[PDB]
């Protein structure tokens, strides 16, 4: 099978800068008709891939002029000039010359931007959750950069490790920030045995933690 | 326009077979090949095979030789893929896409999420995420829906039927004892809520449900 090797695996880029994505085929992929069926696709988070470039260097309809593809033989390049916030996602090359058709190993374009501190919200469980026998306390950290963040939970001043799970958004299409939920799930019985619940978020944007807290009055 | 409606989410038992469909519109169905592509969670794309509807000619990636069977139906302009002897390794998103001339996958369906598991379908519970009674917000307030206890993937969330999309953050699901949960949050100006309606629309295709929930203060 034709191996389609892409580098880099991940590509951090400032807005307005140029990104170059390389694709190396394990053999030539000129088809018996003289055409090279080499395509580039972009897949944005939770979406189907979308075609960008075909036959090496041809822009698909609607693709902006700042996407260009070039190469020959076993060496192909996608360039994106003047990168914009919505260019993020995974780029794949693809060869449709030799069966089986194969795609590249994929390059995640990521946006670099200035640091941004999280806005933290804490959400007590809804009384609507109580007959499930569970109670989720959610700490939400909105619009921060970079992605790495620490979240600490406290219950009546004592720190807690069990029952905590964390989920992230993809990088925002518009401001290029991340958000994340930290969810402490307890039994309804544990929840009701305690009074204050605190989440503290620590991020490189400040030496001070952002502490959000409530009491079931 | 060229569109593909794909079945969405399917749950199947280890060792079973499952069929999925891709209804094509927006072009002469017998003029173009229909291809299928596999994508495992966090992984790349793998081409499976194609069928020409006009002659029923099929070509396969030999890796899927006894795994996939591609069929098609002219009159209903629908392409089909059957997957047999299912294992957890078959859990993936399956895209159909047509191929054009000079170029391939100009248009792709949205993908069917297939989960292979012995566990049964569970629609999500949905809970409001709203500030504590004494919370003092500045110029914005963040509200949400906690979607809990569902199986299999995916769930999607829209806000006001899709009309609130600015400041929506839907985080990735987490799995716990066989069930998934996620939160979807929106940030609005503090002057707009509770005075204006904020609604989350929680879709869970494996159970064929949309849950519409009006979000209100505690």
């Amino acid at each position: 099978e034709v191996l389609m090797t892409q580098t880099p695996l991940s590509l951090p880029v400032n807005l307005g800068d140029q990104a170059s994505i390389s694709c190396r085929s394990s053999q030539t992929i000129v088809y018996s008709n003289g055409n090279t069926y080499l395509e580039w696709y972009l897949q944005k988070p939770g979406q189907s891939p979308k075609l960008l470039i075909y036959k090496v260097s041809n822009r698909f309809s609607g693709v902006p002029d700042r996407f260009s593809g070039s190469g020959s033989g076993t060496d192909f390049t996608l360039k994106i000039s003047r990168v914009e916030a919505d260019d993020l996602g995974v780029y794949y090359c693809f060869q449709g010359s030799h069966v089986p058709f194969t795609f590249g190993s994929g390059t995640k374009l990521e946006i670099k931007r200035a640091d941004a501190a999280p806005t933290v919200s804490i959400f007590p469980p809804s009384s609507e959750q109580l007959t499930s026998g569970g109670a989720s306390v959610v700490c939400f950290l909105n619009n921060f950069y970079p992605k790495d963040i620490n979240v600490k939970w406290k219950i009546d001043g004592s720190e807690r490790q069990n029952g905590v799970l964390n989920g992230w958004t993809d990088q925002d299409s518009k401001d290029s920030t991340y958000s994340m939920s930290s969810t402490l799930t307890l039994t309804k019985d544990e929840y009701e045995r305690h009074n204050s619940y605190t989440c503290e978020a620590t991020h490189k944007t400040s030496t001070s933690p952002i502490v959000k807290s409530f009491n079931r009055n | 326009a060229v569109q593909f409606l794909e079945s969405g989410a399917e749950l199947a038992k280890p060792g079973a077979s499952v069929k999925m469909s891709c209804k094509a519109s927006g072009y002469t169905f017998t003029t173009y090949w229909m291809h299928w592509v596999k994508q495992r969670p966090g992984q790349g794309l793998e081409w499976i095979g194609f069928i020409s509807p006009n002659t029923d000619y099929t070509e396969y990636n030999q890796k899927f030789r006894d795994k996939a069977t591609l069929t098609a139906d002219k009159s209903s302009t629908t392409a089909y893929m059957q997957l047999s002897s299912l294992t957890s390794e078959d859990s993936a998103v399956y895209y159909c896409a047509r191929s054009f001339i000079g170029y391939n996958f100009d248009f792709w369906g949205q993908g069917t999420t297939l989960t292979v598991s012995s566990a049964t379908t569970t629609a999500p519970s949905v809970y409001p995420l709203v500030p504590g009674c004494s919370d003092t917000s500045g110029s914005s307030v963040t509200l949400g829906c906690l979607v809990k206890g569902y199986f299999p993937e995916p769930v999607t969330v829209k806000w006001n039927y899709g009309a609130l999309s600015s400041g929506v953050r839907t985080v990735s699901s987490v799995l716990q004892s066989g069930f998934y949960s996620l939160s979807s949050l929106v940030t609005v100006p503090s002057s707009t809520w509770p005075s204006q309606t904020v609604i989350c629309n929680v879709a869970h295709p494996a159970s064929k449900t949309e849950l519409i929930k009006r979000i209100e203060p505690r």
